[PDB]
């Protein structure tokens, strides 16, 4: 029941909704492989179904409307999601601990702002609700938030926001999301880049395409558009960052970020080639998080691999105790600063299940004894070794 | 080996050692008898039901969250734990209690299951 | 609930209260004080070679893990003793000497009675301002002497390392908790020195000797000691710190000289300042609760490479106790805060346990005949925190658990404890007012509560039947 | 072929099989096998009739141009379909 | 000029290492090391109560700046005297002591030799020490000086936090103690600056319905710590790091502008812009600097030195100028400002005010100037900077007896720098090929090729 429920620690509901991570609607949309098989799944259902928000909401709802009833199932779903306790105390906790379950972000329909909360993914939307009502559930301030563009929200709307933000209110909101819209154009940059002055509680950053890294970010390709880029005042305040979505990251690319600067940490996900030796780095970031991808190329390490002797190996492990041996033993300093030079600024390195990296490991013992390199079974690798 | 262990009204239940050492707080507490605060005995008695099912198991990890939603609710289990609501949490706090955590997911997983099988007229009520 | 967790948090301000709880004034008093050192004077030569073998037996740790060589000190001490010998000067010579001295005066503190009373001589306790009190007095001189030298030889010196030692040396003793205000004092001197020196360049190079190895080694070992204490040393009184300069080991999701942790060495100190940061996160900075699952896994986990130490002498053993305590007490506060702000259940029972778990391990140290060894001032400290809290839930909620904990905790202080007379006196005297007061709340802003806003409100300016409530106010 | 299809965004690939299924049930409304779907009569008649497609239809000749590259079709006649496109959105946007 | 602009830069090295330029170990060789201040001992009360009559007419200035009420001062002075009597303890009697003995030794550093000679005693000089001028000023007041030294290095660490530590210290900086003692100094720096930050000297921010004495402590609170960053700035080699200029970003304000202004100079951003506003404020404060009318021996004394901080970071902003930028006639513009500063200086000889001229920062000042000036004359030809630069030499040999080490030492290398001209008189240049090695040499001493090297040799 309810009450019951609710007189109950936090850890309890915490591991609960962990398991219910985002599914608050009754409905759900495919991915996009599930898109041109013809199957529709079941969605026979009927009235209640007001003309106040499927015309409203059809901008991020409308695009698909192409199913057994679905809209009415929506429609009925939204209403009767604002009334859920069970969700109240879901965002209470989910905030709480950490909101990596619900991107929640501003949003603007028919001239009026609401607050929405949306899957992770691609925030397909669920369902969203006002700033009185979210801050009379919750304790008002400027509690940061997220935002990010789409072909819904891209320049008047989001000048809207902008000029909001200034007239009405003040900025509260950090992080900013790049999700669609990949031309560089039709407006959202436009938009934004005279935008982020008045947008000083942030160091977030999300990203999507190949094109609109390449053509944005990766600092080789210098020109002078100035309203085109950044104004690297924002540059220092970006001490994280997120990015999704391509296929070659480094096959012969221009791998450098040393304008990128003030970062403290990476977040990589849903790729399908990797190599690390292309890879070049500011200082200040060590946080590396990297997700579900093909088959990295970590670094060389052959040379080094190639300076080793079977003298002291053992389990995968090595040291040398003979003082006696300056010999061996400044050899084995040399040999583990080599090591450590090569990930040089770089002290915690996540992956879930990439399926395969290539690349003959050998690392450091002070770090896998703890749980700094964080792998998952990606266990396609053999070439283990440890100093 | 075995170990005795007080249900808190005073009930004498037993138990195979290394078995109960399958949990992690007696693990530690160890590292012959124990106490057990607030805890009954039918609570205790179903608990060593599901511990004695689950002996020889394998168990993914407390850190591999996409092995955990990776959700196979298991039918011994899903039929074992047919019962109330109070039994239910009590056995609930108790596994939190002794750092047993499977048995925590699955009935996380099964109270996630009564409240996404759901009904609008639960929230007509309201 | 709301009021406990109100309660919790004026419980936090008391205990740093609490913890905010003779000598001259002038060197000239000390200008004519004879020695203990002479070969006449206290300690003949074998006397103190005795010392340095029981040293450097039991409590290698310290120094062990500052120099480079050690028998370098025994050499350098026959030669001191030489050159005393023909005189019947340098830098070098007066600062081994200070470093000998206060290497002895640290072993005294960690001595049995019944050795050094047996070892030192006779007439000169005729000659001599006059069980243990007779073993602490005579520290207490030896320690003014050593004082006095080190004051005047610490302005008046060129800056080298050697100083810093000195401090580090002696601040494993009674001396910070006796002699605050100095010692806060001549630690900024000492940060001004460390910061001087550049030994922030352990930063392991390529191509390095041995030689210079083991000086970035012993300067890493250094730096850590000291950002040890000088974040467990950081009262108001002192605002000056160095315990900014490295770095939370919590890899933070919410965020150059600035030194980072993970990146540079293994060696245990940089364990015990690990520790000391998650109880800096805990204290001043954000707290949150996914960082306190992190911060107990990690902390789980360091207790695991805490019990890898294997027993095979007495400083192992003594290292690994210090290091388990810590983690304990570490474990505790968390639990304390989890348990206080946010009522998780059972977390109070989960953190009896570690109190028992210490406990056990003092009854080890009692009955193993190392009372020596706990007489460092951190356990006290931390026997003081606990039995501070426990009797505050003792009298606001019952549970004989916690009663007995409390009986054991503070028979055993009261029972084992001299050294720190003022300071567990002091304790002593406001913990038997708070009984009374557990009186007063037995026979809802409380009385009782309103009276602790009275007392935090008399510390606060310190620092620059109501009727009947007052009169006992007064009476207490 | 299917890796093409999977070159897109997400957002825009569920528009566009919504777009496939209306224009096809637009089709239906007519008696009349993928040309003459996608044709330039077609769906020019479809637009006549679907002005509302006219104020957002970047995204519809984009899709009609991805699916006359979809299946087996030669490239230069979807390019010179391309041009007659470029052609057409210059005609509608102004 | 490119080339002049990068060795011009290098030039600032070398004054940077130029101005990053006995007492003994144990406390205790002066443990037993006569007074002055006795009934018998050396002074006379009587005489000192002169002094420090001396020392009000003419230096407020310091004293008048820190404290609230000076009166005070011959008060505890007498206190002292009749306790010393009754004598024939505490803390504040001792720091009194101490503060009087410190504001004698300043006014012994500001006094003319005739007349303590004509004060002290005689068989106490036989008692003591000789030196038999000025030579013996020097002498007596050196062993003032460390007596006092042994006194409060003992009696520093020993002691709750009181401000009055901090007013030692600001009064005997005023010397020739820091640069000739530099290390000690420093460390009690550390210490004063502890106790400065201990005491929340920041809360001068003056608030509503204080009374006169608060607002006296704030002033005094305000005009201390302000002095304090002052002196932290200017006496920050590395061989001290930590500080408190820092934390920042009535005239003690105006002379930690002027000090911000020197600080944003050196070390941050060099734009053009910044350089504008900085000197028209600076014009600005120049206004609010000659608002000052001459009415008194201290007036005088304040005004000289805050015209002569003006006219030093005006020399040094216009100096950054026309080495980084290159503008015209900038030579010219330069050299003013040094003839103004020397107007000053003759001013206050010809005034009979020469032990005024002591001040150690008055020869820090003539000191870099004749450094840069002998740059330029070396390696390019003005008549004028040849002839100020021959006058300030010229004037710093003849007249100054206290700081003969450094003034020697900078002398004696100003004299090898005169070699130097032959050699750069007899194109990356050998010249400044050996201003490379030369600073190489310097910041390695922290922690023809074959002629250059046979004559660095000789030298």
């Amino acid at each position: 029941d309810t009450k019951l429920f609710l007189s109950l620690p936090i850890d309890i509901r915490y591991t609960v909704y962990f398991f219910l991570g985002d599914v608050v609607q009754n409905v759900r949309p495919p991915a996009k492989s599930d898109i041109f098989n013809d199957e529709l799944i079941a969605y026979p259902n009927i009235r209640e179904f007001n003309q106040s928000l499927v015309d409203k909401y059809s901008k991020h709802i409308g695009v698909y409307d192409y199913i057994p009833n679905f809209i009415p199932n929506w429609c009925r779903d939204f209403d009767l999601l604002r009334h859920d306790i069970i969700l109240t105390d879901r965002l209470r906790v989910c905030l709480q601990y950490e909101e990596q379950w619900f991107s929640v972000q501003w949003i603007v329909v028919s001239g009026e702002l609401e607050i929405g909360i949306f899957t992770t993914d691609e925030q397909f939307l669920q369902v969203s609700y006002t700033i009185n009502e979210y801050c009379h559930l919750l304790s008002i301030a400027q509690q940061d938030l997220r935002l990010g563009i789409n072909v819904s929200d891209i320049n008047d709307v989001n000048e809207l926001c902008k000029e909001i933000q200034h007239r009405w209110l003040f900025d509260t909101v950090s992080y900013i999301s790049f999700i669609n819209c990949w031309d560089l154009d039709h407006e959202n940059v436009v938009s934004i880049i005279p935008c982020m002055e008045s947008f000083n509680n942030l160091h977030m950053l999300r990203i999507e395409s190949k094109n609109m890294f390449n053509n944005l970010i990766n600092t080789q390709g210098v020109r002078e558009n100035p309203g085109k880029t950044i104004v690297y005042n924002v540059r220092q305040n970006i001490f994280e960052l997120e990015l999704y979505t391509l296929r070659d990251l480094g096959y012969k690319s221009v791998v450098d970020l040393q304008k990128w600067e003030q970062l403290q940490c990476l977040s990589l996900s849903g790729c399908e080639f990797i190599d690390l030796n292309n890879l070049i780095l500011p200082q200040h970031c060590k946080m590396l998080i990297l997700k579900e991808v093909k088959y990295i190329i970590w670094w060389d390490l052959s040379h080094l691999l190639k300076r080793i002797r079977p003298q002291w190996i053992i389990n995968g492990q090595v040291k040398k105790p003979t003082k006696k041996e300056e010999e061996e033993e400044s050899e084995w300093y040399n040999l583990y600063l080599e090591v450590v030079q090569t990930y040089q600024p770089l002290n915690f390195i996540e992956l879930h299940n990439a399926k395969r990296v290539k690349g003959n490991l050998i690392l450091p013992a002070r770090l896998v004894t703890e749980s700094r390199i964080k792998i998952s079974n990606g266990t396609k690798v053999d070439s283990v070794l440890l100093i | 080996q075995n170990v005795v262990l007080v249900s808190v009204e005073g009930e004498r239940f037993v138990v195979d050692r290394k078995i109960a050492e399958r949990s992690l707080l007696l693990k530690n507490y160890l590292q012959i008898v124990m106490p057990v605060p607030n805890v009954r005995s039918s609570v205790l008695q179903k608990v060593i039901e599901w511990a004695v099912h689950h002996k020889d198991s394998n168990f993914p990890d407390e850190d591999d969250d996409d092995s955990r939603k990776a959700a196979p609710v298991d039918p011994w289990d899903r039929e074992f734990l047919k019962v109330d609501q109070e039994m239910l949490y009590e056995i609930i706090l108790a596994a939190n209690y002794l750092n047993i955590k499977p048995l925590l997911d699955a009935g996380c997983k099964v109270v996630a299951e009564m409240i996404r099988g759901r009904t609008p007229e639960e929230i007509r009520r309201t | 609930n709301l009021y406990d967790k109100k309660l919790f948090n004026i419980w936090n301000q008391y205990e740093r209260l609490w913890i905010h709880d003779a000598f001259p004034l002038d060197v000239s008093e000390y200008n004519n004080t004879k020695d203990f050192y002479g070969y006449e004077c206290l300690f003949s030569k074998e006397s103190i070679f005795k010392i340095l073998d029981h040293s450097l037996e039991r409590l290698g740790w310290l120094y062990f893990g500052f120099f480079t060589d050690i028998s370098e000190l025994p050499y350098q001490m026959e030669r001191y003793w030489n050159e005393y010998e023909s005189m019947n000067k340098s830098a070098d010579q007066i600062l081994w000497d200070l470093v000998l001295r206060s290497v002895i005066v640290m072993t005294i503190y960690y001595m049995p009675a019944k050795s050094i009373l047996s070892l030192v001589d006779i007439d000169a306790i005729e000659k001599y301002p006059l069980e243990l009190k007779k073993k602490y007095e005579i520290f207490d001189y030896c320690l003014r002497h050593t004082l006095n030298k080190v004051l005047r030889t610490i302005f008046t010196l060129p800056p080298d390392v050697r100083t810093l030692q000195i401090f580090l040396i002696l601040s494993n003793t009674n001396f910070l908790q006796i002699y605050p205000s100095l010692g806060n004092n001549i630690l900024v001197h000492c940060i001004h020195l460390a910061k001087v020196l550049g030994i922030k360049d352990f930063k392991l190079k390529i191509n390095d000797s041995g030689s210079t190895r083991l000086q970035k080694l012993s300067m890493h070992n250094i730096w850590f000691r000291l950002s040890t204490v000088d974040y467990m040393r950081s009262s108001p009184n002192k605002i000056i710190a160095l315990h900014t300069d490295n770095s939370s080991a919590l890899t933070r999701k919410t965020l150059i000289d600035s030194i980072d942790v993970y990146d540079v060495e293994s060696n245990l100190e940089v364990l015990r300042w690990k520790i000391t940061s998650l109880d800096r996160d805990l204290e001043v900075s954000e707290p949150s609760l996914k960082t306190l699952k992190a911060m107990k896994e990690l902390l789980g986990l360091l207790d695991r490479k805490t019990s890898v130490s294997n027993d095979a002498s007495f400083n192992t053993k003594f290292e690994s106790f210090f290091l388990k305590l810590q983690c304990n007490f570490v474990m505790w506060k968390i639990l304390r805060y989890e348990f206080m702000q946010y009522g998780v259940t059972n977390g109070l029972q989960k953190l009896c346990c570690p109190a028992r778990r210490i406990i056990a391990l003092v009854a080890n140290f009692l009955k193993e005949d190392y009372f020596e060894y706990t007489t460092h001032p951190f356990c006290v400290h931390i026997l003081c925190v606990i039995a501070g809290f426990f009797s505050f839930y003792c009298i606001f909620h019952e549970a004989d658990e916690v009663r007995d904990l409390r009986n054991d905790a503070v028979g055993l202080l009261k029972l084992l404890f001299d050294p720190l007379r003022p300071v567990i006196s002091c304790f002593f005297s406001n913990l038997s007012r708070l009984e009374e007061l557990r009186h007063i709340w037995k026979s809802l802003v409380h009385p009782v509560m309103y009276v602790l806003k009275t007392d935090i409100i008399k510390l606060k300016r310190n620092l620059e039947s109501s009727d009947f409530l007052e009169v006992v106010r007064e009476f207490n | 072929l299917d890796s093409l299809l999977k070159e897109l965004p997400t957002r825009t690939a569920h528009l566009y099989r919504s777009i496939w299924h209306k224009y096809t049930e637009w089709l239906k409304t007519m008696p009349d096998d993928l040309k003459l779907f996608l044709s330039q009569k077609y769906i020019v008649k479809y637009i006549a009739s679907h002005d509302d497609i006219a104020k957002d239809p970047l995204p519809t000749c984009d899709a009609m141009i991805w699916f006359s590259r979809a299946l087996d079709i030669e490239n230069n006649d979807v390019l010179v379909l391309q041009q007659r496109l470029y052609g057409l959105v210059k005609l509608l946007e102004f």
